[PDB]
């Protein structure tokens, strides 16, 4: 084991893929049900917008695949030699794209419930529940950003 | 020996499959019982299309499926004689904890909306339809998870 | 919800069977059918009720005997599911019944204004709402021993002192303030109450069948102040429940309307009570409603506000057997579909 | 809370410690592997096998209550349900019958090292393996107790509705169920293949 | 090998499994503590339509 | 966000085209812009049919829509000229720029030799490698700040334009002037920082070269410049710029009350003017944020979701990637170009609503609405 | 009905990144890990293009 | 102390014997008073059924069986010479029992308060109630059982 | 002090018999606290039934007595110089006993107090009520029967 | 494994540029939350008032714009030989701009949801509601402004 | 690093810098949401008063001008060779600047809201509103000087 590189580096990279797709799968998780419940509740008196509102669905969706893209890559990222400062920023990586979508999915849980329950009352509040949902997304999307530039620094100049 | 396999990697292993089945367990778990609380409410009312509204209690299932398919990967991946190696165990930890939360994560948000989906389906017909594509909105969430455990532990075999 | 099976399960499985004794739209229109009242309660024995009604000759059945018998058995057994739990069950039973009580001790108010009688007006006093107190209130000399006595060792006392300060209540009338803004205070306790220590689904599901019931208290007060204008609005904003969901948006309007063109105003501004007063009779409008609300409380199958469901379903229930024999007795035949029921 | 504040004072007397250690650059004197080396595995391996069919124990009965209690209830308006219902009992407890398999079969592997001697690979892979073999049968024993508990008391419920509308809810409990051969099976799998305790 | 002088193994073993004792402990008394009576049907109520 | 002050000047015209550029350099990709523009165009060309014929949910506010896209699209090709970069990937028609060392090993770390300066945009070379985040990132806050801050000198002028207009002239001497001189003093004198920054190529002057963005919160401290001066007396003279700051804040405190509750709600005023200014000249760095952000996410999906190249000239390989391409083209234009794109939007139209607008934009009027209608076939009921 | 713009992006920006593979372009080919082979990425690219162009025909089906 | 039988290994052993009598007092308890608060109220209106309605309670009593019984036969192994692993044994058989016993005595009180209850309103719900806790009882003789074979198993071929 | 009799041995032993009484005073407290309230709130509408209702006291002070002759019995074989042994023997008799007493104090206060408020009414639900009470008390029985053995265990053959 | 420059270094750097954006997405995601309630709220009544109060959910998205800036200048300074005190400082740097946007996106909620409800009423509130959105904001500049302090030092003559 | 000025030095220092704007942000930011839910329920009867009843947000305003102009000077004071006591007097400075803000920032949110809630209905109350204010800001201002004299003695004479 090297002294920049100890057995033990591959915890954090692990535990930074692990999270990466457990926080964003745990946030996206809520905004659907919480949307799901809006939805379902609030178009059963009026049916014919259900596939209108079904965007937040979407947009919860869109977190999971935000999950889905940072942990495959910080996976392709994993090796054994790995040194700990890699294993250190596969870790950061994943632990910003995990909370930040998890965030973002608290977010588009209550805007989703809201801007439905407001939709199926009022039809034109639709185009402000997607403004919303999408700033919903991009506050995951900034998490990805994160994610994404920090596992591509976590590999070029290691020893 | 081989630094990179301490003796205590195996422990690392069994806390990626052992963590997967879990987690996998408990959201099925939980989406069976939200789900059939709800076509429990809805039967005594309308009896009729619980059998259409039966289809959340399929998706925690098809949960367990994930669940089952990525425990025994890691299972049979997993021996004494073998020298597995440390990096392999905190692989298949992550393998785990991956496919467990996100079965977890997916089973709590299915249970919830095909409850209240199924609730409010007796009083409107046709709200069947947003019902099944939540359903499958939900499903792709625990879909993720088990295809980052299949690459995360492929890799971990390699 | 798995820890609710714990101490309330036997109460949940019997108040789903009780729930299965719901009388249906099919078997009201057999009710229909019926020509006589002794046709009525024939008919009716073959429903849930049973053999209740054979302890009365035909020639002394009246409809209000008969709405008494139905709701004595319904009050026993009301009674049987309070006694039979413990613990916050127990107390959200006590606020169901809590209603019922602030109901008995306004009627009681009246007769201590003026003392003309006491022994019929407590016998007089529907059984629900009874507490342990009210024959000692009953014996009440004037409205200060009440207001002493409904402050200690009766659940009245949290309202009272909240809302009245000593006993200033010759210059209120019962009805129209002391009745309905200690209501308002018993409604506000309960919805907090329900908003601490109830679990998911019962909070989701009793907080907004509680907002609709301050709902409909607001708009009947609303309606029914436009008349007179004695009551002023800052007591009409402070008689308003303030909890509910029209509140403020709605509330704040609903004061200041000062005729139906107010009120009509107010009301339909929001969605789900759009046309509510435009059409018909608001007592069938706010019964649907409130059937609505309790249907949905049955989807759910483990939840505290069951009961509530369950028992605000077979009052509305006897309230529509009474209807449907009056319109038989008091002939009529053109308003026995005004039932509101749906089972 | 007062326990919100003990979890509090616990996170920061931790975090402080491991800070304290890793400034003063001991970081690996908190070894979390050396701990686990030096650990006997028949520690592990019992805590395992106790755990497994503890822990089915428990899932049983919660189930087996959150299912009777409410059938009771329900088969007080009508009793017609009680005999045709303790089928979702049976299945409850099919749970313990699983726990009490999966114990006996572990309990096939327990035996005396020699000495110090095998301390080794061999010995700490079984040790391992049976404890989160037993947590792994154990906690999914419990959950699917758990779910077919609900699902059973929903189906008391349901009965008590309408005869047919039982034989279409215990479809529901045999999903929850399939939770239960499905940790049986995963537990038997990933415990199977490490040896005595040679 | 020792980990640390003061925190030696056989010391953490009986800690851990204290530890597992004392939390299920902890939880059977929060669902004992928990126990609370149907006062309501152990007291013969004044009112007529009980009696 | 509101309407005019009754003859002032209105915020409109300037937004006509800032808030598309705004809007595109934030957002930047070509392709994503161009097939923006494309539906842009579908409206535009067919506005004759589409007036006539209900907007609905297919295109609803779209429907007064079409020639801002436009125009915010073909900002967005410029942008997309300035970043190089067709969707994420980047272009090599102009000259090529950087030459890394002819000798390289097998998989040697390479850095590269500025034999000269790339002529329009950011220069092709440092597509790919480790250093291009950080080049361009130094490199879009400077330019997202210096553009912010003109938008901003921009900006304030109307608010002397609306007052000369008006013919006031306490009003002028009250706000503008000491608001001018302070907003320059400050964030101008850093944009004249950061351009002498560039303009002298510090390492063959020998003299040391400040950091990217160090020299303003340097000088937060002390008169006392602590090292690194950009030039002769350059990080020394500036202290009079400070002070003159510093001296006019009571002056602007003072100046308009002395013409009861008029000083009180002028000394909330200055205070908003400053926070107001220090906060949007922040804010400014938005711009930068999208366009790094729509820049990674284009990189992330090309190298994810298009163009595998599994399956090497064979059959099965030509549906596989068919298949990839057209689940790429529609992964692009929803999520990209909607949610992305009008976020960018939103962003954009806020900073109008307020850095811009707020600095000159205070009297709101009345509407006119004069008396006419076209015809009523709505179908009202 | 959408296949229609779908098609024609499939045709023109599917063939200039086809060609500028087959240009053995530095940006897109010959990197460490990109496949070296330009001209064979070239054939199923160009394919993939014929195919969209035969799609976009199919797609103009509008009128 | 030496290694395989170190000093501090009777320390599991006395908590085993301690908790096989703890944890089965203590579900035996729950059950017991969940029971006679049902009993209690429901014979206030049905003394005949008092005598029979006992039976939980009997059950209970028979969870504190399995306690003493599995306690006492597992003090008969201690000593100060003991090894860790009978120990081990020990402990591992004490929390088995402890906790099946634990699981049962709280599924014979609720059930038993549920089906004194029925029993109140319904006669023939009491043969149900019956047969609710024969099965709940099995399940605590199935931890009985694990418990048994555990100390069994530990006093032999030990060093 | 040798490593088979190490000097913190006694504070193993003085815990084991503080817990030993601590545990069952707690139970018997809350027992008699219980059942002290259901007298008080019974014996307000029948006074003549007291000196009868008082039997549930009488039994959780017979729990207390169990503590008492525990820690009575453990405090004789305490010293100085003891095993580790001994001291882990005392622990685990203190902690059952005293684990089992407050298990018998929740069911005799819960059990006690249910069946005088019942009694209050029903005059034959009281020999229900005794039978309740002793099947409750069993448990307290049988942690003072483990408590004995193990304190008998404690000595033998200790070096 | 340098004095100065121990291995653990980067471990810090990482967690401080991940949680600039974490505490960041987290306080912004709450601020969105709160501010589309109030929106939908607003708008299913007054519908044309809906993008002119959209202002308060870019408020919430200006904390994630500067956790997003932060982030990437804290990257900027990762390096696996970095010394403990470019990894200090980071981890600083980032906690304090991630904590000042949490606390900002709190502000930014709860006074646009107050916000939003009452310019539903009365009109003019709506400048009162923006100015307190704009200190509320200006809490997270200040923020921002120390984190660039602590970052443009950290990696300042470093040795 | 001598042990005089430890490696570890500088991570007091730093967290001390994050913590003062930390905690005076949260406390500028709760008394400004929570002053602003007053202004919002006050100016929909009063628009007018808003440019007076606006003074509680700017005094949150102060309390994060002194969080970070304290901020600002203690982490110009850090340096990687820094001595141990000047990171440990400036950890102090930082927690004392940023918990005394806090505190502040409490009574400022309370005091303002309640005021503004009285002073829309009586004017002359805004005086009272206006000096309470004052006597709760100066708790900031006493963390402002007690912060400011820590720092003087940061680094002087220091070795």
């Amino acid at each position: 084991m090297t002294e920049l590189c100890p057995v033990y580096a591959p915890f954090f990279g692990a535990i930074g893929c692990a999270s990466a797709i457990i926080f964003t799968s745990l946030g996206a998780a809520y905004g659907t049900a919480k949307s799901g419940v809006g939805i379902c509740a609030t178009c059963v008196l009026r049916p014919d917008l259900l596939f209108k509102n079904i965007v937040p669905v979407i947009m919860a969706g869109i977190i999971a695949i935000y999950g889905l893209v940072v942990s495959v890559l910080v996976c392709y990222s994993l090796g054994q030699k790995q040194a700990l400062y890699t294993g250190f920023i596969q870790l950061g990586a994943g632990l910003s794209v995990g909370l930040s979508g998890l965030a973002a999915g608290f977010a588009i849980g209550i805007v989703g419930d809201a801007g439905v329950r407001g939709s199926s009352q009022q039809p034109r509040l639709f185009v402000g529940m997607i403004l919303i949902l999408i700033f919903a997304e991009v506050l995951g999307l900034y998490g990805l950003i994160v994610a994404l530039l920090l596992n591509s620094r976590a590999t070029q100049d290691v020893v | 020996s081989n630094i990179y396999a301490p003796l205590y990697a195996p422990f690392f292993g069994f806390a990626g499959c052992a963590a997967a089945m879990v987690l996998s367990c408990l959201g099925a778990a939980i989406g069976t019982a939200k789900s059939g609380i709800g076509i429990a409410g809805i039967g005594t009312f309308k009896p009729e299309l619980i059998m259409k509204s039966l289809i959340p209690v399929v998706m925690s299932g098809i949960l367990a499926i994930y669940g089952l398919v990525v425990a025994v990967l890691i299972a049979g991946n997993l021996s004494p004689t073998e020298d597995y190696t440390l990096f392999n165990g905190f692989m298949h930890l992550s393998c785990g904890l991956c496919v467990g939360f996100a079965c977890l994560s997916s089973g709590y948000a299915i249970g919830m909306v095909g409850d209240v989906g199924v609730r409010k389906y007796m009083h409107q017909p046709r709200l069947f339809v947003g019902i099944v594509l939540i359903l499958i909105f939900s499903e792709v969430l625990g879909l993720y998870g088990m295809i980052v455990a299949l690459i995360l532990n492929t890799r971990g075999s390699e | 919800g798995v820890y609710f099976n714990i101490d309330n399960g036997f109460i949940e499985g019997v108040v789903r069977g009780y729930r299965n004794g719901l009388l249906s739209n099919n078997q009201y229109i057999n009710l229909t059918q019926c020509d006589t009242l002794e046709d009525l309660k024939l008919q009716l024995s073959s429903t849930d009720y049973g053999n209740f009604l054979s302890s009365v000759s035909s020639e002394s059945l009246t409809t209000s005997l008969i709405q008494e018998y139905a709701s004595s058995k319904l009050y026993h057994e009301f009674n049987y599911i309070r006694d039979q739990s413990s613990g916050s069950t127990r107390k959200f039973m006590d606020y169901i019944t809590y209603g019922y009580m602030i109901d008995n001790v306004a009627l009681m108010i009246t007769g201590t204004i003026h003392d003309r009688d006491k022994g019929e007006i407590l016998q007089r006093c529907h059984p629900l709402g009874w507490f342990d107190t009210l024959p000692t209130l009953s014996v009440a000399t004037d409205l200060e021993s009440l207001y002493e006595t409904v402050l200690v060792d009766t659940p009245l006392a949290p309202y009272f002192k909240n809302c009245f300060d000593t006993a200033e209540e010759l210059d209120d009338m019962n009805i129209e303030i002391i009745r309905n803004k200690l209501y308002k205070a018993y409604l506000e306790d309960f919805y907090n109450f329900v908003t601490e220590e109830i679990p998911e689904p019962a909070k989701e599901c009793m907080q907004t069948l509680l907002g609709f019931e301050a709902d409909r208290r607001s708009i009947n007060i609303a309606l029914n102040s436009l008349q007179s204008s004695d009551i002023d609005p800052d007591l009409k904003s402070d008689l308003l429940p303030n909890i509910g969901k029209l509140y403020p948006l709605a509330t704040f309007h609903l004061a200041q309307a000062q005729d139906f063109e107010g009120v009509r105003a107010a009301l339909a501004n929001v969605y789900e009570y759009r046309g509510f007063l435009e059409t018909g009779n608001l007592e069938d409008h706010f019964y649907q409603l409130e059937m609505e609300l309790c249907r949905d409380a049955f989807t759910q199958q483990f939840a505290i506000s069951t009961v509530w469901a369950w028992m605000k379903s077979k009052e509305q229930e006897v309230r529509n057997i009474t209807w449907i024999a009056e319109c038989i007795a008091q002939n009529q035949r053109e308003r026995i579909n005004n039932y509101i029921s749906v089972y | 809370s007062f326990s919100h504040f003990l979890y509090y004072l616990v996170l920061i007397v931790v975090i402080v410690y491991g800070l304290y250690k890793l400034f003063t650059g001991h970081g690996s004197d908190i070894n979390f592997g050396k701990f686990l080396l030096r650990t006997s595995p028949y520690m592990w391996a019992n805590l395992g096998i106790a755990l497994c069919v503890g822990l089915s124990v428990v899932g049983a009965a919660w189930g087996i209550f959150i299912t009777g209690s409410s059938m009771i209830g329900a088969g007080v308006r009508a009793p017609r349900i009680t005999t045709k219902n303790l089928i979702s009992i049976i299945f409850c407890e099919v749970v313990a019958i699983y726990g009490l398999i999966i114990a006996i079969v572990f309990s096939s592997k327990l035996t005396v090292a020699t000495a110090e001697n095998m301390y080794s690979k061999s010995n700490l892979y079984t040790g391992y393996s049976l404890f989160w073999a037993g947590i792994t049968v154990g906690a999914s024993n419990l959950i699917c107790g758990i779910a077919v508990g609900i699902t059973g008391a929903t189906a008391a419920i349901s009965d008590a509705a309408d005869s047919a509308l039982f034989v279409k809810i215990l479809v529901i409990e045999i999903f929850g169920s399939i939770l239960g051969l499905l940790g049986l099976i995963v537990g038997l799998l990933m415990a199977g293949k490490a040896s005595e305790f040679q | 090998d020792i980990l640390s002088s003061i925190w030696t193994e056989g010391l953490l073993m009986c800690l851990i499994v204290s530890a597992l004792l004392l939390f299920i402990l902890i939880v059977a008394l929060s669902w004992i503590s928990n126990l609370d009576i149907t006062y309501g049907a152990l007291e013969k109520s004044t009112n007529p339509i009980k009696k | 966000y509101g309407i005019a002050q009754y003859r002032e000047i209105n915020a409109g015209l300037p937004t006509i085209v800032t808030f598309p550029f705004m809007f595109a350099i934030m957002f930047g990709d070509m392709g994503h812009g161009f097939l923006m523009t494309l539906a842009a165009l579908s409206l535009v060309l067919n506005e004759k049919k589409i007036n006539k014929m209900k907007r609905g949910e297919i295109f609803d506010m779209a429907f007064t829509g079409r020639y801002i896209i436009l125009l915010m699209g073909v900002f967005s090709m410029y942008t997309g000229f300035l970043y190089n970069d067709i969707f994420s990937k980047t272009m090599t028609i102009f000259k090529s720029g950087w030459k890394w060392p002819d000798h390289w090993k097998k998989g040697e770390s390479i850095t590269a030799t500025s034999v000269g300066t790339y002529p329009i945009g950011l220069d092709w070379a440092w597509h790919g490698t480790e250093n291009a985040l950080l080049f361009s990132n130094s490199y879009k806050m400077k330019l997202s700040i210096l553009m912010g801050f003109i938008h901003m000198t921009y900006s304030y002028f109307f608010s002397l334009a609306n007052h000369l207009y008006f013919n006031s002239m306490i009003d002028i001497i009250g706000n503008f002037i000491p608001g001018l001189l302070f907003m320059q003093g400050i964030f101008g004198y850093l944009s004249v920082c950061i351009v002498y920054k560039w303009a002298v190529d510090w390492v063959k002057d020998g003299k040391p070269a400040p950091g990217l963005l160090n020299m303003l919160i340097n000088m937060f401290l002390s008169p006392g410049t602590i090292d690194d001066e950009l030039y002769p007396h350059q990080a020394k003279v500036q202290v009079f710029l400070l002070l003159m700051a510093l001296v006019c804040i009571p002056w602007l405190l003072l100046v308009k009350p002395l013409h009861g509750d008029i000083m009180i709600h002028q000394v909330i005023h200055t205070i908003e003017f400053c926070l107001n200014c220090v906060s949007h000249t922040a804010s400014y760095l938005r711009l930068w944020a999208l366009s790094l952000a729509h820049a990674q996410l284009s990189s992330v999906l090309w190298t994810m979701t298009i163009q595998i190249a599994f399956g090497f000239r064979g059959f099965v390989g030509v549906f596989m990637t068919v298949a990839l391409f057209a689940m790429w083209f529609a992964l692009t234009c929803a999520v990209l170009v909607l949610m992305e794109g009008t976020s960018a939007m939103l962003h954009s139209l806020r900073l109008h609503w307020v850095e811009s607008m707020s600095k000159f934009f205070v009297g709101e009027g009345l509407p006119y609405e004069p008396f006419a209608f076209e015809y009523k076939d709505m179908e009202v009921a | 009905w959408c296949c229609t713009v779908l098609s024609a992006f499939g045709v023109v920006i599917l063939s200039v990144i086809a060609h500028l593979f087959n240009t053995n372009h530095e940006s897109f080919v010959g990197s460490i890990n990109d496949p070296e082979d330009g001209p064979a990425v070239a054939h199923t690219v160009y394919l993939a293009a014929l195919v969209y162009l035969v799609f976009f025909v199919f797609c103009g089906f509008q009128v």
